[PDB]
């Protein structure tokens, strides 16, 4: 059951891959200015 | 540029690619390609599928005695119902092919792909700085496809009731749907017919009026299409002349003087019609069938005087008995 | 005991109709709500009183 | 000037409704056809031709009321009111289905008059006559379906009756007796109609979503004026969008509008060819190889064979009431059924 | 059948994660009017 | 039927109550 | 005035239209 | 003026778009629409109780709100029979009377109330771009929703209880003493597959799970409301979303579209939160009831070409499931996933047990099966389940359309080209061809 | 406008009403009344069989 | 069936649920009153 996960090994792609990409995304996120802007969207990128 | 992920994002959302990918395309391309190749392989060489679940398979593949017209990807077995049936949930690959698993694979990946196509149309509209409502127009065929492929099996309880991925299978789906639900008498299919007929009429009318009032920018020895240059800032046809012709063909009041309003109506009419017919299919999936005017006329003695609706019901009954192989 | 309740809720319906017609007209109109501000208060109070009285008499019926 | 010149001047006057020379044919014929259809759907019965009630006087609604085709006893007769069938009797003329012939003939001449009206208005305005060539599509549809098909068949009886449920019955009858969905010309017609609807929707959305910001208002319908020398939408942006979204895009507006004209017209003409083929029972009903395979292999079944069985069911379970003149009497044992196949 | 399932899960998770984190990477700023 | 008459009268009064507000606002020349 | 193309076409539409509306309204109250 | 296209740029048919940047009139419009909803609820409840025929069941009279009130336990006795309609009348009266107050509030805040709120009531004003204030309003309304869920829980456990179809010998109004507060069950329901045989959250088949899940939902909503009141959106959230009224509207639109699809599936399939004594049997329920009635009429007597074990391998109207379990045979094989109270006592570890049907069958089960066979949503009467499912599926689809429209326009307006292409600096003219 | 149309239009509507209520439509258009779909001798559907004797055949069928 | 005291008010209740539709129409009437400005 759960997310179609009838074998524990299936949890390895479902966690390691989202984390790894997130780590890459972290290198993006730390680069961006994370201050408030008070606008409809943030043009700083 | 700043980071590896930033470079990947710049490449994904780049307008310099021959075909725009975008984040919606990141989901659209794999699903659409998978569904395409599985559909081709199944249409060429799939084994026959026991669609009715009573151990009498139906062939729909070219290698099993079908042509292009009669070939189809047979819907999943009635024993499967609407159970999720991937390859790994079948005991063997032969069992998966025998129960119509490739139909479920193609349908699911194709629905994901068309949702990604809607999102990708919006995404490239946003990237180009244009207005985003082309995807709203494209929702109508997507809605119709989801109604004939997903919503109707959900309401009926089996993917075997879905439309087969073929030509003769499509005709069989239409005939069985008419027999079961009398879709011709359903007002939403009537609205869809009005939508498609009006779309054809309005496309022909708009093309005729624009082509009729083409401003002379060419000689007799060449095609008139060369009178228009790509990227030119001037209008290639006289709106006033076409408006006058249309307002003289009918009464003066009936005309679309505003070109933007005319094109908005052109976009609106068939999209609304297809939306209505998709909604009708969705409603009839839960047995909200069309109008029933059977036995609407009787004489003084009480005998039923038949109408054209009675003849339509006779045809529907003739189809119904053939479709139901059981009592 | 039933006729009194029927008359009471009929009066409530009439007062609800009158308030629905009058209150937006009184409030929006620049002329009204200055010489007739208390009329709205009296009408709303009478409406709530009629509601309470109907709820009371519904019990005996 | 002469009398002809003065009449031409009067017919060409800029009135609220243009008359023209073509009006002398269009207005009376179209008016009579529409009035006859209303009269038939309101008062005239089909009891003596089809054994059916099709009129508001008999209790029918908008869907079930129709101007039914003449009786099969009549051949391809013109069914003139003064003709030998009616002999001047209006009641007998209405009872035998002569009002259907009235509507069909005056409506065909009304379509001819409207096509001539399009030609005349195009000539007077001073534009190319790409209307009345687009209308040739509907003209061919009407000629093939309401005129050529019954003429190829036994009588006017098998023509479509002028009604909603009558048209639905005609659809199912043609499917049962001809397998018209399997006809390739009908397939080309379906492709043309669906592609024309697609073109209309996609062109409208593309123009609405590529407009230039020519106004300060959020609602952009006011930003256009007819006396504009500039295009109201960006063709370059639309071409880029559809070239990087679909892989191909229009770059010529004239070619795009000619294509939007051409697709429904070609579809209608192909469907007209298919219906003309049906008129002589020259139908793409069956595939011989598939029938031979199914005959020598009871375990061979495709959706085409299921369609053949469905068409057999429509024919047998409707023949009795759809063709009452034939006096078809089919026992329950001979009626095909899914059970005991 | 398990190896096919793990491959499909890996592929789907990768593509869904790419989609999710791509639309989280300030997608609104990727417009021609951004300064 | 008397109940049909009552339904018609109530429907007429409800349908009148709507435009009556607009008419009164127009008579008093308020913000319409 | 008395005779105009617009006038004649309007009456050719309307005189049958009102006649047919009366006929259909009568059909609505038939015993059927 | 602000009420014309000249001063706003919006035509009359888009006129409520003029309410985006004025707060008081927007609040009045929302309160007026809420009053409309409450008025419809009360009026339709009064209409249904005015047309209620005591002998007929609820699902045979085209009623949709009375089944909702009966599921809550009001005016219903054992077996789903309706005792009195007075509590339904009270519910309708209370809604239709509170509608007057809500309508007055909407009219006041729309017409004569201030157009903007921040200049006079700073505690209620907003800008659609002050993320902290919008999150505070979201948190307050989240607390309200959580308290509503806890109110349903209190009704379930303290005030009267809820109707349960799974009570022995037919459904009955029962107090839910011990709801399922175990997080594993709730998470498994949330993470369950939505396909056939699993059903995701639609397949909740007992009242204890419903009450426990609503406990979790209420407390989670209260906690999230306090969180959003006391916090500000994080850096990843700020850079990902458009911060404007139309964007929030589009988010709500897609949320309610998904909710409408879920509710349509709930009405079509679920027979626990939608009892079959009030909404009628489901389509699978009707088909399986017809098959079970035929099986019973074969076991008794036996002249219907079934007198012994000679036909098939098992008894008549029996076959084996794809996983090997014993199920009802025939065209109803696709509906073997149905679980209904009148058929559960006849089902064992391997499925339907023939001897248990022969001996341990009850007359009320036969009566339920026959009455559900008579009224079939698919066929054997338009079921109220069909009306609810079709209506809310259509609403979900059209609100997905609305979400797409409003989200695209919010993106275009935030970027700044929702009125068209600039024609002075055209974006595609700067891009190189191909 | 309204002066002429306040007399002609209601009179025309009443004439259309009386065209049906007085039974003139059935006589003019040959539409059978609800009590004369099947005669005592002919309980079947009446159908014309010959085109050149259609008038006489309809006279025979509609005589009763 | 309504209670005994409230039976005579069945017609108005029957008119009640279709009131919101009129509200929509009323809005259009208001837009008709101001000239669709
Ligand atoms: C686009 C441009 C046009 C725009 C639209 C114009 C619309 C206005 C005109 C429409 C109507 C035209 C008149 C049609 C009348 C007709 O057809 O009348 C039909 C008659 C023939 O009548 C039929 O004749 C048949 C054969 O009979 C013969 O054979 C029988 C055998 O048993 C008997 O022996 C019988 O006595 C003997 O006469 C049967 O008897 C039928 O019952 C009988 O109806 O032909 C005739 O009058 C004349 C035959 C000469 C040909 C003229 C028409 C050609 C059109 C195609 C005709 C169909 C061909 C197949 C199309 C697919
Ligand atoms: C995301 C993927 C969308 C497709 C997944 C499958 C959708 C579906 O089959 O949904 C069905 C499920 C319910 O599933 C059913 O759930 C049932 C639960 O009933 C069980 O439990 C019940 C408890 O009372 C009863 O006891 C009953 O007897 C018992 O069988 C059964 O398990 C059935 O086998 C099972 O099929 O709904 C749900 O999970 C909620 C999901 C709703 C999805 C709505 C359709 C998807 C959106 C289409 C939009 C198209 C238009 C836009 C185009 C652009
Ligand atoms: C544009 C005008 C127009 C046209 C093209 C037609 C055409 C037609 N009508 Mg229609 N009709 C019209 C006006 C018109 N009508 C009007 C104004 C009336 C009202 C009085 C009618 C009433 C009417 C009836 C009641 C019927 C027709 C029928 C017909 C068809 C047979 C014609 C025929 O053989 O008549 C023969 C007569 C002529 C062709 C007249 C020609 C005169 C010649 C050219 C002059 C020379 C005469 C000579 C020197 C002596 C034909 C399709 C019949 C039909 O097919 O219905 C099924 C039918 O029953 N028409
Ligand atoms: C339920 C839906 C709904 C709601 C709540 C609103 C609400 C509002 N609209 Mg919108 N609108 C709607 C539908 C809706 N509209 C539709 C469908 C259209 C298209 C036709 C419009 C078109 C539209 C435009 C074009 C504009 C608005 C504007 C407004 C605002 C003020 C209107 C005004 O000046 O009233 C004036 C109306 C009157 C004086 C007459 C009606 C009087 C009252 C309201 C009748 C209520 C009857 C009720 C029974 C009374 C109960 C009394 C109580 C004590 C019980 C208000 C917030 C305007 C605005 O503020 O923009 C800035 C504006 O410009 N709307
Ligand atoms: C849920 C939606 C909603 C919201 C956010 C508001 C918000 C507001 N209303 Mg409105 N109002 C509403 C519904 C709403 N009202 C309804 C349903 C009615 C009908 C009873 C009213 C009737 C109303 C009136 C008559 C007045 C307000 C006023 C106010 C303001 C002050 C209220 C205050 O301090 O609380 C009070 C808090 C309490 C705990 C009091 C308990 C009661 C504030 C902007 C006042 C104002 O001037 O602002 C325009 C004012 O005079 N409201
Ligand atoms: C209507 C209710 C509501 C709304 C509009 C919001 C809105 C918001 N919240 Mg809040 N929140 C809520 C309720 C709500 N919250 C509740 C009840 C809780 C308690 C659990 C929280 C706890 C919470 C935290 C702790 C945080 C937010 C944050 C946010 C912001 C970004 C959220 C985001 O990107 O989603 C992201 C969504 C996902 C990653 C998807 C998760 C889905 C989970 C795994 C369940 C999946 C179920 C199912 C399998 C898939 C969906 C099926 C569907 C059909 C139901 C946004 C302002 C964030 C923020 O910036 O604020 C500071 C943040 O950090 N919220
Ligand atoms: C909670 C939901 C919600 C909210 C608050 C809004 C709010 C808004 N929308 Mg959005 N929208 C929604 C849902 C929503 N919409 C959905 C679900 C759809 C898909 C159908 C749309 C499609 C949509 C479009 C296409 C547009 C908007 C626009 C607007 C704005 C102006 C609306 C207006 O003036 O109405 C005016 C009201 C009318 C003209 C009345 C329409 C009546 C409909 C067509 C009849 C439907 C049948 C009816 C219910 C049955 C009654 C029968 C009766 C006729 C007898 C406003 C910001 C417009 C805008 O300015 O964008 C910012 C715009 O262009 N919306
Ligand atoms: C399939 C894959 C599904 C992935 C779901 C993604 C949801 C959003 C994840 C962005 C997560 C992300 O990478 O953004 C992290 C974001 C920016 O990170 P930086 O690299 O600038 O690091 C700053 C530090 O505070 C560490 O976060 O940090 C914040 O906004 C404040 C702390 C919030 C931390 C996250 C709390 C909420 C996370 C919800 C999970
Ligand atoms: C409510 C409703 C819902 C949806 C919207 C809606 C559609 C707008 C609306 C419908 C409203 C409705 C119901 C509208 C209906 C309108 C109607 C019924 C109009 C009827 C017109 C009749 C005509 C023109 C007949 C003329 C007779 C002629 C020419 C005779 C010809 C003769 C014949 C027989 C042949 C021999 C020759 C002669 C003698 C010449
Ligand atoms: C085509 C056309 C023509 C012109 C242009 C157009 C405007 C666009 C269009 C209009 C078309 C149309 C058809 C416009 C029609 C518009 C109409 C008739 C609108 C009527 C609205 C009535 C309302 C809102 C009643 C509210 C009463 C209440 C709440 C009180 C109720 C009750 C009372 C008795 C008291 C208490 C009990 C209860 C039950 C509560
Ligand atoms: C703002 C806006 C601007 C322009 C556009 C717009 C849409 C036109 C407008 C919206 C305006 C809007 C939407 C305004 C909103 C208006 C609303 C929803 C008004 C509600 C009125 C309900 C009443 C009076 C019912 C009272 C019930 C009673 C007395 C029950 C009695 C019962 C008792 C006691 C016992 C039993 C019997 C009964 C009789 C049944
Ligand atoms: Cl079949
Ligand atoms: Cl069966
Ligand atoms: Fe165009
Ligand atoms: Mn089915
Ligand atoms: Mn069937």
């Amino acid at each position: 059951e759960a997310l179609g996960v009838d074998d524990g090994r299936l949890l390895v792609p479902l966690v390691l891959i989202p984390v790894f990409i997130a780590i890459l995304f972290s290198n993006f996120a730390s680069t961006q200015d994370n201050e408030d802007f008070f606008d409809t969207y943030d043009q700083r990128r | 540029s700043a980071s590896l992920w930033e470079r990947f994002c710049s490449w994904i959302t780049s307008t310099d690619n021959r075909l725009y990918i975008g984040w919606f395309g990141v989901l659209m391309i794999p699903t659409l390609l998978t569904a395409t190749t599985v559909y081709i392989i199944a249409f060429i060489a799939a084994p026959p599928v026991d669609i009715d679940g009573i151990r009498e398979p139906v062939a729909g593949s070219l290698l099993y005695g079908n042509n292009i017209i009669t070939g189809a990807v047979i819907p999943s077995s009635a024993s499967i119902g609407i159970h999720f049936y991937p390859i790994w949930e079948a005991a063997s690959l032969d069992e998966w092919l025998y129960n119509g698993g490739p139909y479920q694979l193609i349908v699911d990946h194709f629905l994901l792909g068309v949702c990604g196509w809607i999102g990708r149309e919006w995404e490239f509209s946003y990237r180009l700085g244009m207005r985003p409502w082309i995807s709203v127009a494209f929702t109508a065929p997507v809605a119709a496809a989801s109604a004939v492929f997903l919503v109707y099996p959900i309401g009926q309880g089996s993917f075997s009731d879905g439309m087969p991925l073929g030509i003769s299978g499509t005709f069989n789906f239409m005939l069985v749907f008419q027999a079961e639900h009398n879709i011709l008498m359903h007002p939403f299919h009537q609205l869809g017919v009005a939508g498609v007929f009006g779309g054809s009429l309005f496309s022909a009318m708009h093309g005729s009026l624009v082509t009729s009032s083409l401003i002379r920018e060419t000689t007799e020895n060449e095609s008139a299409n060369y009178g228009y240059k790509f990227g030119q800032e001037e209008e290639t046809y006289n709106i006033v002349a076409a408006h006058g012709y249309f307002g003289r063909l009918i009464f003066q009041y009936a005309s679309f003087n505003n070109s933007r309003a005319l094109h908005f109506f052109l976009g609106l009419w068939p999209v609304v019609g297809i939306w209505f017919t998709a909604l009708g299919i969705m409603t009839m999936a839960f047995n909200l069938n069309g109008f029933n005017f059977n036995q609407s006329v009787v004489d003084s003695q009480g005998r039923v005087i038949n109408t054209w609706a009675d003849i339509l019901n006779r045809a529907n009954l003739g189809m119904e008995v053939m479709h139901e192989r059981n009592a | 005991m039933v006729a009194i309740l029927q008359l009471l809720v009929s009066m409530l319906i009439l007062l609800s109709f009158a308030l629905v017609v009058s209150v937006p007209v009184i409030l929006v109109s620049p002329g009204e709500w200055e010489k007739s501000k208390g009329l709205v208060y009296t009408g709303a109070g009478l409406w709530f009183g009629l509601v309470i009285m109907t709820a009371a008499f519904n019990s005996f019926v | 000037r002469g009398w002809f010149d003065l009449m031409d001047d009067w017919l060409k006057r800029d009135r609220f409704v243009f008359v023209g020379w073509s009006g002398l044919l269009l207005f009376p014929t179209s008016y009579l056809s529409i009035g006859g259809w209303f009269t038939g759907t309101t008062f005239v019965t089909s009891w003596y031709t089809h054994g059916l009630a099709s009129s508001y006087l008999e209790g029918c609604n908008f869907f079930t009321a129709a101007v039914s085709t003449p009786a099969n006893s009549m051949g391809h007769s013109l069914l003139l009111l003064w003709g030998p069938e009616a002999q001047g009797d209006f009641t007998r003329w209405c009872q035998i289905g002569g009002l259907w012939a009235f509507c069909a003939l005056h409506g065909s001449f009304g379509l001819i008059g409207f096509c001539l009206r399009q030609f005349e208005i195009a000539r007077l305005v001073g534009i190319r006559p790409y209307n009345a060539i687009a209308f040739s599509g509907p003209i061919a549809i009407f000629v093939s379906v309401f005129l050529m098909y019954p003429l190829g068949q036994a009588s006017w009886f098998f023509a479509p009756s002028l009604g909603v449920a009558a048209i639905f019955r005609f659809l199912l009858f043609i499917q049962g007796f001809h397998n018209f969905t399997l006809n390739p010309f009908h397939m080309m017609g379906v492709a043309g109609i669906l592609g024309a609807a697609l073109l209309c929707a996609i062109h409208g959305a593309t123009v609405q979503n590529t407009i230039f910001e020519d106004g300060d208002a959020a609602n952009t319908f006011r930003a256009f004026t007819p006396t504009q020398a500039e295009e109201t939408y960006s063709m370059v942006t639309a071409n880029r969008f559809w070239s990087q979204i679909f892989g191909v895009a229009f770059s010529n507006k004239r070619w795009l509008h000619f294509f939007m004209l051409f697709v429904p017209l070609a579809g209608l003409w192909t469907s007209a060819i298919g219906i003309v083929g049906l008129a002589l029972n020259l139908r793409a009903y069956d595939f011989v190889s598939q029938e031979l395979r199914a005959a020598e292999d009871p375990e061979f079944e495709t959706f085409y064979t299921k369609n053949i069985l469905l068409n057999e069911g429509i024919r047998s379970w409707m023949a009795a009431q759809d063709q009452p003149h034939e006096n078809f009497i089919f026992p329950e044992e001979v009626l095909p059924r899914g059970n005991a196949l | 059948m398990f190896t096919l399932k793990i491959v499909v899960y890996t592929t789907v998770t990768l593509f869904v994660s790419l989609f999710t984190f791509g639309f989280l990477s300030n997608d609104a700023s990727r417009n021609p009017n951004r300064k | 039927n008397l109940q049909t008459v009552a339904q018609l009268i109530s429907l007429f009064l409800i349908l009148t109550s709507g435009p009556a507000i607009i008419v009164l606002i127009a008579l008093r020349r308020g913000n319409l | 005035p008395i005779f105009t193309f617009r006038w004649l076409a309007i009456h050719g539409l309307a005189v049958p239209t009102v006649f047919f509306l009366g006929a259909i309204t009568s059909m609505q109250f038939i015993q059927r | 003026a602000g009420r014309d296209i000249e001063s706003t740029g919006f035509a009359w048919w888009s006129g409520n778009s003029r309410l985006i940047n004025v707060s008081g009139k927007l609040l009045g419009a929302h309160v007026a629409h809420a009053g409309l909803m409450v008025f419809w609820c009360g009026a339709m409840t009064l209409f249904e109780v005015a047309h209620y025929i005591p002998e007929k069941p609820l699902y045979e009279q085209g009623l949709i709100l009375l089944p909702h009130l009966a599921t809550l336990g009001w005016g219903v006795g054992p077996g789903g029979e309706i005792v009195d309609i007075y509590p339904y009348f009270v519910v309708g009266i209370l809604h239709i009377i509170s509608s007057a107050v809500l309508g007055f509030g909407g009219v006041y805040h729309s017409l004569i109330g201030p157009d903007t709120l921040e200049e006079s009531f700073p505690a209620f004003g907003y800008d659609w771009r002050d993320k902290n204030k919008i999150t505070t309003i979201l948190g307050i309304h989240l607390v309200i929703l959580g308290f509503g869920a806890l109110l349903l829980v209190v009704k379930a456990m303290y005030v009267g209880g809820l109707y349960d179809t799974w009570a022995p010998g037919g459904g009955d109004v029962r107090i839910i003493d011990n709801p399922t507060l175990n997080p594993v069950v709730i998470i498994g329901y949330v993470l369950k597959s939505p396909w056939g045989g699993d059903g995701w959250i639609v397949s909740v088949n007992n009242m204890e799970d419903i009450v426990g899940g609503h406990i979790w939902i209420g407390f989670t909503c209260i906690a999230g409301g306090f969180w959003h009141i006391l916090t500000k959106p994080f850096a990843w959230a700020r850079r990902a979303y458009v911060w404007s009224g139309e964007a929030y509207l589009s988010y709500s639109l897609v949320a309610v579209s998904l909710m409408g699809f879920i509710a349509s599936q709930y009405s079509w399939y679920n027979n626990t939160a939608y009892p079959s004594e009030f909404y009628g049997p489901t389509g699978p329920e009707a088909s399986q009831s017809q098959a079970f009635t035929f099986l019973v009429r074969d076991q008794r007597l036996g002249a219907s070409v079934a007198s012994a074990q000679g036909p098939t391998g098992l008894g008549k109207y029996l076959m084996r499931s794809p996983s090997g379990e014993i199920i009802l045979g025939g065209e109803t094989q696709r509906f073997w996933d149905l679980r209904a109270p009148w058929i559960e006592p006849l089902r064992g570890p391997n499925g339907l047990d023939l001897n248990k049907i022969k001996n341990d069958i009850q007359p009320w089960q036969e009566r339920r099966a026959a009455e559900y066979m008579t009224h079939a949503p698919l066929g054997s009467f338009v079921s109220p389940r069909s009306w609810l499912t079709c209506a809310h599926f259509l609403l979900g689809f059209v609100f997905y359309i609305g979400h797409l429209w409003h989200a695209g326009r919010a993106r275009a307006a935030a970027a700044g080209f929702e009125k068209g292409i600039n024609r002075e600096n055209e974006p595609t003219l700067s891009l190189r061809p191909i | 406008y309204w002066i002429i149309h306040s007399i002609t239009i209601p009179a025309l509507f009443v004439a259309g009403w009386l065209f049906v209520s007085t039974g003139l439509a059935y006589d003019i258009f040959g539409t059978p009344r609800p009590n004369e779909y099947f005669t005592q001798e002919r309980q079947q559907v009446p159908l014309v069989n010959d085109r050149f004797s259609a008038k006489q055949e309809l006279e025979d069928l509609t005589k009763g | 069936k309504l209670p005994e005291a409230y039976a005579v008010f069945k017609p108005i209740i029957d008119v009640a649920p279709v009131i919101p539709v009129f509200f929509l129409l009323l809005a259009f009437v208001w837009q008709a009153a101001v000239g669709f400005r």
